[PDB]
This record gives structure tokens, C-alpha cells and sequence, in this order.
């Protein structure tokens, strides 16, 4: 190591913020001691170091000499290590300068030891290093070589997709497309974004809009996190694990305030019985997180119409004041769900990611639906405020949609099914569906529309103890938004071949529907006439 | 194609847009022509005034026939009959002298002149009617005269009949625009709807679907739906059927049947005859497209229309006997 990673990340932060010779000497000494006194100290936190000093070659002669000295030290004096063989084999190439001939030859010997990699092998290697490193800036050379591989080997993309027709849901090309999209989303708010965005855009420009025969996007996740949550049988343990992991991720940033609050939170949770039980359970898995964390061993304040929607370019303030208002109240019970205030006060993403957790924590201890009715009314008021004609930023809508999605997957303490699970709060999902429509979340909007229609049908059935047009007119009368039009918009923007006809396509007299059908069927001759008429 | 000279290329483009039902697009395109080209040739100026009076573009400011017609229409809208009559007399003189100066020898050349003169005469009759006041009997006798002459024009070409129908539509729209709120407004609106539906069938029989859709759009613009559907819903279904939208036409006609058989109450013999017509049309459409076996469609529509027509034939009117014969 923890101290080794803390010092190496602090030093690389000082290098990246541009004593430079002193910093290079210190990082050379620490890596020399790591590779001398250990065989796996640099097995994971090495790829950043390596991929960071490469753009520093175009600097002073002393900097260039030190950069080449460290590179030749790492690629020659440590290439014989059995544990480091995989690490040296899995890293970005250096096509930058001619003076790197020794680096190129020593890299290609290990890289092409088994032979010349094909296009599919290059894609697999790129995805393997893509998931191995969380910093897209250091992967610019990998993107450049991926671009060259795709451009030169365009012939090899035909048989790969021909062989992938049997299992289109595991497409390699679509997996690379979503991987680049995820990398761009990671580097959307980081330094040097104009270069990484251009590189990923050029990589996606080397491949056309090939029909992948798939509509759904699957976000690949690391297997360690999934297996840890799979073997965590308690929601308390799951919450502790996700919080501690996020604290570790937010502990390695350049800002000193965030890491000071993170280390204080580490001692706060690790000093409690929840932390002790977590380590009891967590003591069998093979995760270096143990080594990293080893040294570290009411309703009056929530009812406010302005508090829920103070949204005039103040999303950060709105989430911060919501988290503070929820934590200071007596609804929160867990120590980890109570002692996170000092750190979440300065971290914007922490408030977004912990708001659904604190909402679920409060609702678990709710009695007689006291918190349930108030939260449901306030959330519905928020969605009505968003639907007002009011021009709220998309970050707030996507935050609440993420909260709703998380709360939909939480099991009700009482006996029930997934249908009851989706109604954790007293909400009508048509408004949420239209919000997701405005947020380009068509799949969630369609699911919410189906849920709302099911709820309306159940309510009508119990009232008695119902066509699409009847539901649309009922929604228009009560809510003010037509379900038939919302479904038509979803089924049009989703791109599915034959889905608009079910909602009234080809059988609806309204000109809006007639125009949509005309555009869908490419009947532009009559579409232009109808548009003018 | 750009090799065609702009003298007739623009005229062909404008004529195609006019026959394609595009009015606002043509108006904007002609405005772009005015922007890019300053001077106006007589042909494009005449087409400009034709589109101006046809689209009721009153904002736009010897004279050609279309220019005289637009000036007369504006004078009528301004309650000025002296210039209206002078313009019509000048247009008649110009058309007659232009027609007679050529070598003639062809009957087909007489048709455009006869159509223009007929349009001028109809505008003269409208001016005489709108000189001091309008009455229901005068509007009825004008409409029946127009219908009788259109019956005399059944064998005429659609090219020679379209300007007459367009002028009649413009006249009816002007009458609706300058009608005070009274029982006469309802009569004028009904006459306008009847004129638009007869224009719909007239254009439908000539393999045209844009103008009938425009007529239905104007019908929906003025008339409004209610519990008892009128005959223009049936005409809309026929137009959509001609537009190869069989599913939409069938759905509309089935909805009309569902409304009629549920809220008929023998309110009107006109509703009875249009119910029989709707049932006959639905039966014919089902028989032709074969979406259902004949066993159920025959009993549901054909014998139903026959018994409906035969159960209330106590008037023996021509408009009922012809419908019974068709069923
Ligand atoms: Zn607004």
C-alpha cells in the first residue's frame, strides 16, 4: 504494498502535473527495490508508470536520457522474471520514435514469441490490456496500433463475423466498440481528452456501421467484483465491499482533501464491528486489497419543495444537499451509511452512487410507509418538475433513473414477486418512461411503460372486483401524456424492424402516425405530400 | 435534367408541383425563383398569379388571364365590384381575341379557352349573387346549377375540369371567410363540403390521390367529427383505399360501421343511405382482398345493407333506389 502504491501514484501525479530529476530518481529507486525484494510488487501497478513517461521523450535531454534509461532497465533487466513475463508481454507498443529500436525489438520478441498475431489476436490483446488498465490516456499508442491493424487487415473482418453469425450476442467487433465507448466515457472528464477522443473516434472511423444483428448493449464487468458480490450473502457485506472498493479507487487521486477524507473513512469503517466481520468473510479471497487495507486495522428536515429541485445549473449542490439532508436525519442506521458524510461532501460522484443505497437503507427501516409515502410524493414531484415544458440538466435525470433502476432490483422484505419489487415506491412509471425517452434510454422507458400499463390493468381489475386506445386516452386525461404516442416514439427510435404497427402503425388516422409510418416504409413520395398538406 | 432551357423547365416544374398537390412548397420555390432571378417573363409571371389566387396568397401584389382572375378575386374580397367587372370583361376580351387570332383547325385547342370562359362566367354569377346579400334559396340554386353543369362535364378531361373545381373551392372559401355568424354559414359550409367531396370523386376517377387528400384536409379543417359520422368519413376511407392504404381504409370504415350501428336511431335517411353505402363498400373490399371467408362477411355486410335499404323504402326516392340497386 500500500505504501509503495501510494508513493508511486503521488510521484506520477507530480510528474503529470507539469525536481523532476529527483522524482525520477525516487521512482527508479522504489521500482528497483520492488523488483529486488519482491517478484509481484510491480505485477499490477506498473502499466501506468510504463505508459506515462513515453510522451516525455520530447523534452529536455536529461529527461529523455532518464526516460530511455528507465525503459531499457524495465524491458531488459526485468524481462527474465517469470511473474513479470506476463506484464511485459501485455503492454502498449511504442511506435513513437526511431530511437526506440531496441525497445521495439525487445517488445516484439516476447510479443510474437509464438508467431505473428492475426487481427483477431490483436483484438483480443487490445481488449485484455483495455480491461487490465483503467487509464485511457496511457492507451493512446494501443489505439494507434489498433487503428493500423484494422486499416491494414480489413480483409480479416469478413470471416470473423462469418464465424460469429452463430453467436451474434458475443460479437468481437461489437465488444471492441462498446469497450472503446466505455474508455471514452472514462476519459470524458480527464486531462488530455482531445487526443484520446480523437484516437477512439478514428478507431471507430476505420470501421463502418456494420449491422451486428444485435440491439442490446452489454457492459462488461471485471469477474472479481462479480464473484465477490456473488459470494457475499449479506446486503451489509455487499454495501461494505462496494463502499470500501470505491474508497480505494478515490484514494489514489492527486487531490489531497479527497484522499485525507478517504483515509479517515477507511479507519472509520475498519474500526467498527462491521469492518471486522467484513474482514472475517473477506479473508479467504485472493485479492491484494487485503494487503492494501492491512495497515488500516426526522421528517421535518426533508419536506421542502425547493430542496428537491434547486436545479439551475446546480446539480452538484442539489446532490450534495440531498445526501447531507438524508444522512443528518434519523433514517440512516448503518455506521458505514452514517460516517461517509465528510468524504461525500467533497466528492461529486460519491453522492450520485450512494444516493440509491441510502434511500434503500432508510426505506428498509420504514414503518407504516411513513418514509415511503413522503419519498414517493417527492420523487413524483421531481419527475413532474422535469416534465414541465423545467429544462433540467440531463445529469439529474440520469441520476434519478439510476436510483430507480437500483431500487427496482431490491427485494421487498415482505413476501412478493418482481412486480411488487418494481413498486418499491408509490410511483406511476409513465412519467419516468417519458423521462427516459428524453434521456435516450429507450429500453428502460419501454419497460417502465409496460410496468405502468400492468399497474393500470391491475387497478382496473381490482376496482371491478382496456385496449391501447383506452389506456392512451386515460393517461392523456389523468397524467396528460399519451401512452400510445410514447410507445410509438420508443418503438421508432429503438430501430426494431416491425414494432410501430402494433401501436397503430398503418391503422391510425392521425397525421403524426401517418408521417411516422411513411418515413418508416421509406415512402418519401407520399411523405413529402403529407408534410406539405 | 438541366439541358432543358429554363424558359419551359421552370414551367414544367411548377405544373408538376401544382398537379402533385404541393402548394406551400411551390410558393416557397417560386419565392426562391424571385430571389435568384429579378426580372419575370410573362409565362412565370402568369404562373405566379395562378398560384397566388389558387393558394389564396393575398399578400402578394396587358394583364394575363390569371392576373385578371386574381385581381377580380381581390376586388370581390374588398367589396369592389366596378374593378371586378372591368377585370372580368378585359379577361373575356383578351381570351376571345387570343383564341381567334390563331389558325384554329383543332377542336382540342378550344377546350382550354372554353374552360377559362366558364370559370369567368361562374365568377360573374358569384359576383351577382354576392352583390347585395346571400340567401339559402340562391345558394341552393347556384349549387344545383353547378352540379348539373358538372354532370354535363363528365366526359370532359380532368385537365380542363381542375381549374373550374379550384375556382369553385376558392369562391366557397371566400364566402365562408366573409360570412357573418348565422344559419347561412352552416348552409355555406355544407355546400363547401359537398363541393369538396364531388371534387374528391372527380379526382379519384382520374387516378389522382393528392387533390382528394387536400379536399379531405379542408373538410376536416372546417367540419368536425361527432357521434353521427357524415359521408366525408366514407369519402376519406375511399381516398385512403385509392392510396393503397387498405388497412387504414378498412379500419376507418369498420369504425364508421361500429358507430352507425350503435348510434343510428333512424335519425336521418341520409345517414341510412350512407350506412347502406358503407356496408356495401366494406363487403366489396372484404370480397376483393380476401382477409375473411365469404361466409361471415356476406351475412355481416351484404344482407345487412339489403335489409336496411329495404326496411325504410317508403319514400321511393332516386337517391334511395339507386343505392338499393347498387347493394
Ligand atoms: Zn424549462
Amino acid at each position: 504494498a500500500f505504501v509503495l502504491r501510494d508513493v508511486i501514484y503521488t510521484l506520477i501525479h507530480y510528474i503529470n502535473q507539469r525536481s523532476f530529476s529527483l522524482c525520477c530518481d525516487l521512482l527508479s529507486q522504489v521500482c528497483q527495490t520492488a523488483v529486488t525484494y519482491c517478484k509481484d510488487a510491480l505485477e499490477n501497478h506498473l502499466h501506468v508508470i510504463v505508459g506515462t513517461l513515453i510522451p516525455l521523450v520530447y523534452e529536455q535531454v536529461e529527461v529523455q536520457k532518464q526516460v530511455l534509461d528507465l525503459l531499457k532497465y524495465l524491458v531488459i533487466d526485468n524481462k527474465d522474471n517469470e511473474n513479470l513475463y506476463i506484464t511485459i508481454k501485455l503492454l502498449d507498443p511504442f511506435p513513437d520514435h526511431v530511437v526506440f529500436k531496441d525497445l521495439r525489438i525487445t517488445q516484439q520478441k516476447i510479443k510474437y514469441s509464438r508467431g505473428p498475431f492475426s487481427l483477431l489476436e490483436e483484438i483480443n490483446h487490445f481488449l485484455s490490456v483495455s480491461v487490465y488498465d483503467a487509464l485511457p490516456l496511457t492507451r493512446l499508442e494501443g489505439l494507434k496500433d489498433l487503428r493500423r491493424q484494422l486499416e491494414l487487415h480489413k480483409d480479416q473482418m469478413v470471416d470473423i463475423m462469418r464465424a460469429s453469425q452463430d453467436n451474434p450476442q458475443d460479437g468481437i467487433m461489437v465488444k471492441l466498440v462498446v469497450n472503446l465507448l466505455q474508455l471514452s466515457k472514462m476519459a470524458i472528464n480527464h486531462t488530455g481528452e482531445k487526443e484520446v477522443l480523437e484516437a477512439v473516434g478514428s478507431c471507430l472511423g476505420e470501421v463502418g456501421p456494420i449491422d451486428f444483428s444485435t440491439i442490446a448493449i452489454q457492459h462488461s464487468k471485471d469477474a472479481s467484483y462479480t464473484k465477490a458480490l456473488k459470494l457475499f450473502e449479506d446486503k451489509e457485506l455487499q454495501w461494505t465491499f462496494i463502499m470500501l472498493t470505491y474508497l480505494n479507487n478515490t484514494l489514489v487521486e492527486d487531490c489531497v482533501k479527497v484522499r485525507s477524507a478517504a483515509v479517515t473513512c477507511l479507519k472509520n469503517i475498519l474500526a467498527t464491528k462491521t469492518g471486522h466481520s467484513f474482514w472475517e468473510i473477506y479473508k479467504m479471497t485472493t485479492d491484494p486489497m487485503l494487503a492494501y487495507l492491512q495497515p488500516f486495522r426526522p421528517f421535518e428536515g426533508l419536506d421542502d419543495i425547493n430542496l428537491w429541485i434547486p436545479l439551475s445549473e446546480n446539480h452538484d449542490i442539489w446532490i450534495k444537499t440531498l445526501t447531507c439532508a438524508f444522512l443528518d436525519s434519523g433514517g440512516t442506521k448503518c455506521e458505514i451509511l452514517q460516517l461517509l458524510k465528510p468524504m461525500c461532501e467533497v466528492k461529486t460522484d460519491f453522492c450520485q452512487t450512494v444516493l440509491p443505497y441510502l434511500i434503500h437503507d432508510i426505506l428498509l427501516q420504514d414503518t407504516n410507509e411513513s418514509w415511503r409515502n413522503l419519498l414517493s410524493t417527492h420523487v413524483q414531484g421531481f419527475f413532474t418538475s422535469c416534465l414541465r415544458h423545467c429544462c433540467l440538466d440531463k445529469k439529474s435525470q440520469r441520476t434519478m433513473l439510476a436510483v430507480v433502476d437500483y431500487m427496482r432490483r431490491q427485494k421487498r422484505p415482505s413476501s412478493g414477486t418482481i412486480f411488487n419489487d418494481a413498486f418499491w415506491l408509490d410511483l406511476n412509471y409513465l412519467e419516468v418512461a417519458k423521462v427516459a425517452q428524453s434521456c435516450a434510454a429507450h429500453f428502460t422507458a419501454l419497460l417502465y411503460a409496460e410496468i405502468y400499463a400492468d399497474k393500470k390493468s391491475m387497478d382496473d381489475q381490482e376496482k371491478r372486483s382496456t385496449t391501447i386506445s383506452s389506456l392512451s386516452e386515460k393517461s392523456k386525461e389523468e397524467t396528460g401524456i399519451s401512452l400510445q404516442d410514447l410507445l410509438l416514439e420508443i418503438y421508432r427510435s429503438i430501430g426494431e424492424p416491425d414494432s410501430l404497427y402494433g401501436c397503430g402503425g398503418g391503422k391510425m388516422l392521425q397525421p403524426i402516425t401517418r408521417l411516422r409510418t411513411y418515413e418508416h416504409e421509406a415512402m418519401w413520395g407520399k411523405a413529402l405530400v403529407t408534410y406539405d398538406l | 435534367e438541366t439541358a432543358i432551357p429554363s424558359s419551359t423547365r421552370q414551367a414544367g416544374i411548377i405544373q408538376a408541383l401544382q398537379n402533385l398537390g404541393l402548394c406551400h412548397i411551390l410558393s416557397v420555390y417560386l419565392k426562391g425563383l424571385d430571389y435568384e432571378n429579378k426580372d419575370w417573363c410573362p409565362e412565370l409571371e402568369e404562373l405566379h398569379y395562378q398560384a397566388a389566387w389558387r393558394n389564396m396568397q393575398w399578400d402578394h401584389c396587358g394583364t394575363s388571364y390569371h392576373e385578371s382572375l386574381y385581381n377580380a378575386l381581390q376586388s370581390l374580397r374588398d367589396r369592389e365590384f366596378s374593378t371586378f367587372y372591368e377585370s372580368l370583361k378585359y379577361a373575356r376580351v383578351k381570351e376571345v381575341e387570343e383564341m381567334c387570332k390563331r389558325s384554329l383547325e383543332s377542336v382540342y385547342s378550344l377546350y382550354p379557352t372554353l374552360s377559362r370562359l366558364q370559370a369567368i362566367g361562374e365568377l360573374e354569377s358569384i359576383g351577382e349573387l354576392f352583390s347585395r346579400s346571400v340567401t339559402h334559396r340562391q345558394l341552393s340554386e347556384v349549387y344545383i346549377k353547378w352540379q348539373k353543369h358538372s354532370q354535363l362535364l363528365k366526359d370532359s378531361d380532368f385537365s380542363f375540369q381542375e381549374p373550374i373545381m379550384a375556382l369553385r373551392t376558392v369562391i366557397l372559401e371566400i364566402l365562408m371567410e366573409k360570412e357573418m355568424d348565422n344559419s347561412q354559414r352552416e348552409c355555406i359550409k355544407d355546400i363547401l363540403t359537398k363541393h369538396l367531396v364531388e371534387l374528391s370523386i372527380l379526382a379519384r376517377t382520374f387516378k389522382n390521390t393528392q387533390l382528394p387528400e387536400r379536399a379531405i384536409f379542408q373538410i376536416k379543417q372546417y367540419n368536425s367529427v361527432s357521434c353521427g359520422v357524415s359521408e366525408w368519413q366514407l369519402e376519406e376511407a375511399q381516398v385512403f383505399w385509392a392510396k393503397k392504404e387498405q388497412s387504414l381504409a378498412l379500419s376507418i370504415l369498420k369504425q364508421m360501421i361500429k358507430k352507425l350501428d350503435a348510434s343510428c336511431a333512424a335519425n336521418n335517411p341520409s345517414l341510412k343511405l350512407t350506412y347502406t353505402e358503407c356496408l356495401r363498400v366494406c363487403g366489396n373490399w372484404l370480397a376483393e382482398t380476401c382477409l375473411e371467408n365469404p361466409a361471415v362477411i356476406m351475412q355481416t355486410y351484404l344482407e345487412k345493407a339489403v335489409e336496411v335499404a329495404g326496411n325504410y323504402d317508403g319514400e321511393s326516392s332516386d337517391e334511395l333506389r339507386n343505392g338499393k340497386m347498387k347493394a
